[PDB]
RNA sequence: UGCCUGGCGGCCGUAGCGCGGUGGUCCCACCUGACCCCAUGCCGAACUCAGAAGUGAAACGCCGUAGCGCCGAUGGUAGUGUGGGGUCUCCCCAUGCGAGAGUAGGGAACUGCCAGGCAA
RNA sequence: GCUCAACGGAUAAAAGGUACUCCGGGGAUAACAGGCUGAUACCGCCCAAGAGUUCAUAUCGACGGCGGUGUUUGGCACCUCGAUGUCGGCUCAUCACAUCCUGGGGCUGAAGUAGGUCCCAAGGGUAUGGCUGUUCGCCAUUUAAAGUGGUACGCGAGCUG
RNA sequence: UCCUCCUAAAGAGUAACGGAGGAGCACGAAGGUUGGCUAAUCCUGGUCGGACAUCAGGAGGUUAGUGCAAUGGCAUAAGCC
RNA sequence: GGUUCUCCCCGAAAGCUAUUUAGGUAGCGCCUCGUGAAUUCAUCUCCGGGGGUAGAGCACUGUUUCGGCAAGGGGGUCAUCCCGACUUACCAACCCGAUGCAAACUGCGAAUACCGGAGAAUGUUAUCACGGGAGACACACGGCGGGUGCUAACGUCCGUCGUGAAGAGGGAAACAACCCAGACCGCCAGCUAAGGUCCCAAAGUCAUGGUUAAGUGGGAAACGAUGUGGGAAGGCCCAGACAGCCAGGAUGUUGGCUUAGAAGCAGCCAUCAUUUAAAGAAAGCGUAAUAGCUCACUGGUCGAGUCGGCCUGCGCGGAAGA
């Protein structure tokens, strides 16, 4: 007697770690903050993680709470 | 009918019954009724097993129940078609995996405890066995 | 004081036949969805209140009860 | 006093252990000090009636391996789910 | 099909040569007929439900014990209908 | 350089909490005063300045301690890709992969840059 | 400036009936009947507290459990919509055995008579009327007994309607 | 029609008259910045005050809070002034 | 509904979106033809990744069991109006320990899968963009993972694969999807696949070792049973065991208690030491209550193994329809 549903938003990691992405590429489209911005990586207003420079993506684990960061090194 | 009062949801999936048991060791008591087959123990049977076991030992001893239903299983009203939504919960079942101990006893001789479990097995749908508490 | 519905499961005979009146071919054929029970006097649940149902002139109840 | 014979294995896996348990012999392991955790393979039937005795889990056992005698101590026993059979025993090399 | 069992001897306040007993209200027989029990105006039943039973003709103590209890269950069956 | 203290990182619970002991030339903390800069939706506690007689309780560092937290094999087990099988509401065989929990055990950190102090 | 919420929004503006029906289509989708399943129904069985003076199993057997058949109601739409005419009665049957009588046996809370219950058995047999459109059912009176079902809940290119 | 969860078989996506709930707004501040602060609930004492009023210490630790449903996320606070 | 000669090449879909749409249609997905393009794409290996599913776990979200502890409301002796002393036998949580469960729980967590890079072989370019023309948008079953359903259905709805659909030929007696296997044509040729080799019906009455008495094979459950084979452990055992046979089975007793008649045997209930190789103040029948036969139990003769269960191989009953 309820039967309802919301249209999925296609979240998750679009471009993975190890990809030489372009300037302005969305690295991860998330809802919370499962991944934080790092070097040359911009965090959007919806916490969408975008790029600034070019190069391969690295998923770094740092911080006290072991939260995952993402950076882009130009190689 | 052993129902868990004040629960979270009201009706859930039927799911599957896979793998072996977890609570396989014979705890606390000296004896235990272990499960051999793979079935679905309802609350009414469980009530019947405890009823048909206290008559044999006659008020003495300690009766432990190493199981609990906690699974609301629904049924559809008879003479209505399919669909229209999932039915209303009728009874509660306990999922049973092979190797799960059901009842444990202590404060009773090896003789009287054994035939007590013989009557309890006749009230349950699953094929069982009888095992002693082993050290280490 | 304390009173609880008994309705002896099995002691009450239950038959099923077709309905009466009008209603297409579903009421003369598979209309066996109609009941017609049988509660003999041999049942006797209260025993002494039972003899009061038998001598009690009423319809829906024969001479043999 | 509670001596029993043993043998070392050649294959350590699910394909191995299931295959050998069907021919009446079960796997075990012993560990102690800084040596190698020896993969023990011993007879099934004898040990079942051996562990029925409660003194089996108190006294220092005296298992053998290729002539050598090693005094071990039973620590953990991994029984069967619903059958009166044995699966894996963890001895501590004492 | 409705097995009857009027089990006496329970929540009672039987005070007493010829009995003058009361009946406790906070229990015995639920709201559907309890409201039917609390809505009787015959001035034997007070405004609380601690009913003042004044059975005095059944002389003997143990006799009036049950006769006043008979006055109780008879008043009960009338008000539980 | 052996140790020292403080700032800033790496590595981020093997690195931390609890308990007991312990350090003061210097450093740090505490401490003195607060009409001036500034300050409390009240208050020199916090914040800021000006100083610093006394001290090491507190805080911090260090040491012992596993009293707790944490790390964690080997083997087994669960599961599982593919291919076969059965009694096929679930398991078995071949083969590749292979946990979590638990056990032995480990464990009260390691390292770099800078600045002066120390007996140099 | 539109709850154009039937929310990609047919016009600015729109509710019903048809058994007087009608055409074009569909077994893509119902009603009868068949098929799969067997929840339900029916039958059988396991357990055994209690009842039965005593006594669980002469006769029952609560609490629960395990199957069978495919006669009920259902589920599902797989066949039929360029048609498979559907209740009852009549006529004529016919098969099954989970047997109502006759026959052959065991037990008994079987003295005798008469009974209760289980097992073997399907050869033969297995009412007439009153009331109702009835199946059923109630009743009157019988009979050794007035079986249960399957057979498109047999039978309308056989009748009745 | 739209939003969150689950079903959704560890990318995305994925139905059912499947299982749970919400939206048809609010705010010039609840927005931006700078600076500061960072809980809930319990033990104890104390003017009326007891179940919790205000205040103080202690434990505790984000079980808090975030204009709203739920999930995800947050103290380097997006929490509070 | 019907839609008329032939041959050659390739070859679908029954999905998603939206629709007064749901048996229509539109675009995209999949087919085809032509065009032009980058080792462009696919399988394997290595490498670099994030996932949280299965499993698992129980700190968290809830739920559940037992034990140790434990205030507070009440109950009570009481205040015998509060205050209050005490106990708590009660409802008795909170915390500690021990045990389970979860689609909407996660301090854990694979395998696969998915995205990206490098590397080799291979494939008539299998990848993509562009244009011409489509069809199709009713799908079915089987396998695996589910929802739903009664862990019913050739049921229904998805995911994914396969097959049919649009694919014959062999096999499962018959049998679109099950197993093997992809028909260019011809041959009175040979080798295999699933499956088979007494006859029907082409091929072993084949070779060796065991198993079953039911025609099991060749329909099935709980459950019952000295069926019978294998294997292991245990008990007593020619100071002679098991079972028959030769005998006893006793002393107080009405056993005290209700001693109302209920004498080991209607019932509470408790139950000793004697004669000794042994004998329960009692197993059953029968009894108002007796007795008797006695059974446990204990000695002799015969005189050798035997008793009771455990795990399994295969069977028997359970098992009745037109």
């Amino acid at each position: 007697r309820n039967g309802r549903d919301s249209e999925a938003k296609r979240l998750g990691v679009k471009r993975f770690g190890g990809e030489s992405v372009l300037a302005g590429s969305i690295i991860v489209r998330q809802r919370g903050t499962k991944f934080h911005a790092g070097a040359n990586v911009g965090c959007g207003r919806d916490h969408t993680l975008f790029a600034k420079a070019d190069g391969k993506v690295k998923f770094e684990v740092k911080g006290p709470k072991n939260r995952k960061f993402i950076s882009i090194e130009a190689e | 009918m052993l129902q868990p009062k004040r629960t979270k949801f009201r009706k859930m999936h039927k799911g599957r019954n896979r793998g072996l048991a977890q609570g396989t060791d014979v705890s606390f008591g000296s004896f235990g009724l272990k499960a051999v087959g793979r079935g679905r123990l309802t609350a009414r049977q469980i009530e019947a097993a405890r009823r048909a076991m206290t008559r044999a030992v006659k008020r003495q001893g300690k009766i432990w129940i190493r199981v609990f239903p906690d699974k609301p299983i629904t049924e559809k009203p008879l003479a209505v078609r399919m669909g229209k939504g999932k039915g209303n919960v009728e009874y509660w079942v306990a999922l049973i995996q092979p190797g799960k101990v059901l009842y444990e006893m202590d404060g009773v001789p090896e003789e009287l405890a054994r035939e007590a479990f013989k009557l309890a097995a006749a009230k349950l749908p699953i094929k069982t066995t009888f095992v002693t508490k082993t050290v280490m | 004081i304390s009173r609880h519905v008994a309705i002896p499961d099995g002691e009450l005979e239950i038959t099923a036949i077709r309905a009466q009146g009008a209603g297409g071919q579903h009421v003369n054929k598979t209309s066996t969805a109609i009941h017609l029970r049988f509660d003999i006097r041999a049942s006797s649940l209260p025993e002494y209140y039972k003899e009061r149902l038998l001598a009690a002139s009423h319809h829906l109840i024969s001479s043999d009860g | 006093m509670f001596t029993i014979n043993a043998e070392v294995r050649k294959e350590q896996g699910k394909g191995a252990s299931r295959r050998l348990r069907a021919a009446n012999k079960f796997p075990a392991i012993i560990y102690g000090g800084k040596e190698a955790p020896l993969a023990i393979e011993l007879d099934h039937d004898k040990v079942m009636n051996m562990q029925a005795k409660a003194e089996f889990y108190s006294e220092v056992l005296t298992i053998v391996v290729d002539g050598k005698e090693i005094k071990v101590k039973a620590q953990d026993v991994q029984r069967h789910p619903y059958k009166p059979k044995l699966q894996h025993i963890d001895f501590v090399r004492a | 099909i409705s097995r009857h069992v009027a089990i006496p001897d329970g929540e009672l306040e039987i005070t007493a040569a010829i009995h003058l007993r009361f009946d406790i209200r906070a229990s015995s027989l639920p709201e559907y007929y309890k409201e039917r029990l609390l809505a009787a105006s015959h001035h034997l039943i007070s405004s609380d439900g601690v009913i003042v039973i004044k059975a005095q003709e059944y002389r003997s103590q143990e006799l009036n014990r049950e006769a006043a209890l008979a006055r109780l269950v008879a008043m009960i069956k009338e008000l539980t209908t």
